[PDB]
Formats: C-alpha cells, structure tokens, sequence
C-alpha cells in the first residue's frame, strides 16, 4: 500500500509542473487550483492512499 | 419482444403477438423443441433452415359495385363517423357487422374525405387471389444433407456459398406458378430418393408413389454470394436444380440478403463451425464399461448353480 | 453485469430515500428516470424526463384572490381606524356645549 | 421464461410503489396496464389505457361558484371600507356644529 | 457506459447504445465469448485483431 503511495506522491508533484492549466481544465471541468511551487517539497495539504 | 427506443413500443407489442401467434399454430412448437435440443446435443452442433410458405390460389368472384351519392340529409352522415369510430376502437367489430355500403363509404371517405351514400346496383365477376398458408416455415436439417464453404474461417456469416438436399414433390413446385421454369423437360423416374445415394432419409428405398404429381423427387438449392454483373460486386442468389436441369435462377428474395441457415454448436471450437458432443469424450469410458459388466455376467452366467 | 446494475438501482432508491422529495422535482424526476432505463422500460424513462406539471387555471385566480384579499383586509383596518378618531374627535367637540 | 416475466411484474409494482400515484393519473395507468398483460389479461388491460374520468356536472358548477363566491367577499370588503369612511366623514361634518 | 464528469452524461447515452448494438446484430456474441475464453485458456493468451 506505500509503495503506490510513493508513486502517487511523485506524480502529483511532476501534475504540478508538466502539465498546464487548459489540459487539467478539460480533464476536470472545475475550476483550476494553483500551488507554489517552493512548496512541492512538502505535501502538507495531500494526502494519497489506494482506493 | 422488447422496444429498443421509447417510440418502439408499439411495434414491439404488434410483432410479439403475431410472433408467438404463428409458433403456436402454425408450427408444432413441442416437437420443434424436442428435435432442437436433440440434433444439438447428438450431432455435437444443430443446423435450423428458415423458409416462408405461399399457396395463394386464384378465386373467381361476384364483385358488387355500389352508385356513389352524397348526403342527402344529416340523419345518415352520422353514420359514415359511427363506422369510423367503430374502426378506430375495435378493427374487428368493425369488419364483422358494418355493411359494404357503408364500408365503401367511408372507403371513398379515406381516400377524399368526402361523406357520399353507397347504393348497390349492380356487381361483375372479377378475378382476385385467395390468400392460403402464407406463414414462414422452420426445419432441422440432417447433417450429411448440407453443405457449408469450408473456407468460411469459422463463421457462417462469412461462408460465399452452401447446398442444401432436400425432398419435395410436383405439387409441391406447382405452389409457386412463377418461380420455377422449364419444369416439363425433367422426368420424374430418374432422381428420385433410389437413386441418390449421396441424400441421407428415412424413406424407404423401396417406396415409391404411383400419381406422377405426388412423386418424391430430390431437389439441390445453391445459397450464396455471386459476381452477377461485370463490375465485381457480389449479390445474393439462390438456384435450384433437379436432373442436371437448372430450374430457378433468382437473387435473394428475403429482406436479411445473407443465408437462411442457423448453426448452433454444443461445444464450441476454437475457430470451427461444428461442435463436439458429450461422446467425444466418453468413448473409452463406455469401452472400458462395457468390458467389466460382461465379465461380472461370465462369471455368473458360466459357473454351475 | 446482473449484480453491479442491480446493486446500482438501489443506491439511487437510497438516494431518493435520503433526498427529501420536496427539495426539487427535477431532481426527483431524474432519479426516477434513471432507475427506469436500469429495469429496461424506455417508454417510462422517457415519460419521466418530460413530463409536465398541469397547469390548473383556476388555482391561479384562486391563489390571486388570496393576494388581493389580505389588502383589502389591511384597507379595512386603516378606514376603520379613520373612524375610530373620527368618533373620539366628534365627542370632543360635543364637550364644549357642555363645559362652556 | 416464467421467472423473468413473475420478477417483471414486481419492478413494476417496485416502480408503482415507488412513484407517488398523484404525480399522473396517465403514468398510474400504463404501468397498471403492463402488469395486466403480463398477467394475462387482455380485457383488463386494454380498459385501463382506455379508462376516462367520470364527468361531474354538478361538481363543476359547485367548483365555479366557490370561484365567484370569493370574488363578492372581496367586493364586500370594498362596499364596507366605502361605508367606513361615509360614516367618519360625516361625523366630520357633524363637528361643525358643535365647535361653531 | 459511465461519464466521467458531470457533462459527459449525455455521450455516455448516447455511445452506450450504439456500441451495444453493433455487438447485438452485426456480430455473434455468444460465439465471440466462446472463442474468447477458449483461446486464452488454451494457447496461454489472446490475441484479438479489431478493424
């Protein structure tokens, strides 16, 4: 169960940075959320877990 | 039969009567099963032919010829809607206890909306077609009477071609007044069940009927895919032949346009059209069976008592 | 499959359950139209999703008349109270044929 | 099959339960009507699609003077408020003679 | 069929319909099933070619 939880944190960080607004924008049709990004060292306000 | 759509439901509740109405008379819907399961389940795979029944027959009737006129007073005009309203509620009501005067007016009514009285006076001998066994007909074909492409690659929708052997008579042809040709130059001693030995039956070799009209004859029918035209396209055809005499040449009259053959295998193979039964399995079982049961009754049956 | 869709039909009676029905028709309508396509039955599903209110015209001029009536009532209270220091105004001028 | 047409039957009957019967008088009727074929009961079925109300004469001309009956309660109060004011306004008048 | 998103309800009706239907008529489902399962149980794995 932590090993995924170690992949899902990296994706999330890589989501961050890689992809840009328009294309989270059609994968969610919500609105866009930023994040600093001095702060991807930490994830304090995610929490990933399998399902 | 259920509706696809929310507009489908009218027309799956009319096809669903007339459906299960010509299964339960038109057809012995016990037997049918009971051979259904059976060819399966034995053959190790079934074979369903689908064909439709016709012997319309010419009629010679007194047709009556009504004077149309139009409404002379009110009194009657009610009754041109009566009808209309008796039609619309209940068809059958209608058919049975309304005159043909007044169903001619409301005839003339559909066609021009116009409200005119009928009044007989006179009638002519016409000539019309009295319908008779117009329903579809269902049959088990034997196995060794039907021939499908090999090269189909397991499928029966892909198969170009297939011959089925079948019994049929003189009546029987004479049913259709059209389909068939050239039936006079074919001799009815010749072809018969004797001497096709390559069409398995129950009939008795040695049967045979006197009256030349009711004589048993074997007929071949060639179902598939033909280049009928130059440009190298396919279309559907059907031929039938008896004697080495071609008879019927004619596309597809079904609205389907593929084969109206069936193939329902038991155990399905990788890749085949035909299935393996339940003794494919068992044979050395049985073999081995049968062995044990006769040397426990040599045993019995051989030592004094 | 037979089981999830099955399941499924009984998450959306148990949303239907939870949801208080008076929170919103078209909510309720669109629960029950989907419920109908899981049971198969398109003509209902589609009835469901278009349906209609009946328009009821004499609700309305009866509803209309409840507005208009409790206006009046309020008038009725003011002319009346037009009346009450009418009354008290009057007896005070009757008083001073009497204190003169 | 016998246990898919008997397990039909009570979805309909679920869906019936389910959906209020004062939503649609037409809804009621074709979900009854669909139970009865798969009863199989033809006449029954086919009076359900082709039942109508019952007209009330009398229920109709009771339904409309109960909309006029509001209507005078209205124009009652309006014809009283117009004697409300005649009486204070005359007791207005009869003032003058008294603080002459 | 299941939309994604909240806007998505509408193609999911619509594809859902249409693809089970081209499986109901234009091809053998029981037979597909069969040489589905038997082809993957016997040789190890499947191979199927779509066009």
């Amino acid at each position: 169960a932590k090993g995924m939880s170690e992949i899902g944190n990296k994706i999330i960080a890589m989501n961050a940075v890689f992809l840009a607004e328009h294309e989270v924008v059609r994968i969610t049709n919500e609105e866009f959320v930023t994040i600093k990004r001095e702060d991807l060292k930490g994830n304090f306000d995610l929490e990933v877990d399998i399902s | 039969v259920t509706p696809v759509t929310w507009e489908d439901v009218q027309g799956a509740r009319q096809n669903e009567l007339v459906l299960n109405y010509q299964f339960r008379t038109k057809l012995n819907r016990v037997s049918f099963i009971d051979n259904y399961v059976r060819s399966v389940v034995d053959d190790g795979t079934g074979i369903v032919r689908v064909g439709w029944n016709r012997e319309i027959r010419k009629e010679k009737q007194e047709v009556p010829v009504f004077s149309l006129f139009p409404i002379q007073t009110q009194e009657q005009a009610d009754a041109l809607q009566q009808a209309l309203q008796l039609r619309t509620d209940n068809p059958r009501g209608y058919e049975e206890n309304v005159d043909e005067a007044i169903k001619e007016s409301v005839r003339f009514f559909d066609e021009t909306g116009q409200a005119t009285y009928a009044v007989q006076t006179g009638t002519t001998t016409t000539e019309v077609e009295v319908p008779l066994a117009n329903h579809p007909t269902v049959e088990m074909l034997n196995p060794e009477n039907i021939i499908i492409d090999p090269s189909c690659q397991g499928d029966i929708n892909k198969a170009m071609f297939a011959i089925v052997s079948f019994e049929t008579c003189k009546a029987d042809l004479l049913k259709e007044k059209d389909r068939y040709h050239n039936l006079n130059k074919i001799d009815w001693q010749s072809s018969a069940p004797v001497n096709e030995p390559d069409h398995a039956t129950t009939t008795p070799q040695e049967f045979q009927i006197s009256d030349p009209m009711r004589k048993r004859v074997v007929a071949y029918e060639y179902w598939g895919f033909w280049d009928i035209e130059g440009n190298g396209v396919l279309e559907p055809i059907v031929a039938t032949w008896i004697g080495s005499t071609l008879i019927r040449l004619e596309k597809n009259p079904y609205p389907d346009g593929k084969l109206p053959f069936v193939l329902i295998p038991y155990m399905p193979v990788k890749r085949d059209m035909y299935g393996e039964p339940d003794a494919e399995l068992l044979g050395d079982n049985q073999a081995v069976l049968g062995a044990v049961m006769r040397g426990m009754i040599d045993l019995l049956g051989r030592s004094a008592n | 499959t037979a089981e999830v869709d099955n399941q499924k039909s009984q998450d959306l009676g148990f949303m239907l359950q939870t949801i208080g029905p008076n929170v919103d028709q078209q909510i309720t309508l669109n629960i029950l139209a989907e419920i109908a396509d899981l049971k198969r039955m398109p003509k209902l599903a589609h009835d469901l999703r278009t349906w209609q209110p009946q328009p009821d015209p004499v609700q309305e001029q009866l509803k209309q008349l409840a507005v208009e009536k409790a206006q009046l009532e309020n008038e009725e209270l003011r002319s009346k109270i037009r009346l009450n220091d009418a009354q008290a105004q009057k007896a005070m001028a009757e008083r001073d044929n009497k204190n003169l």
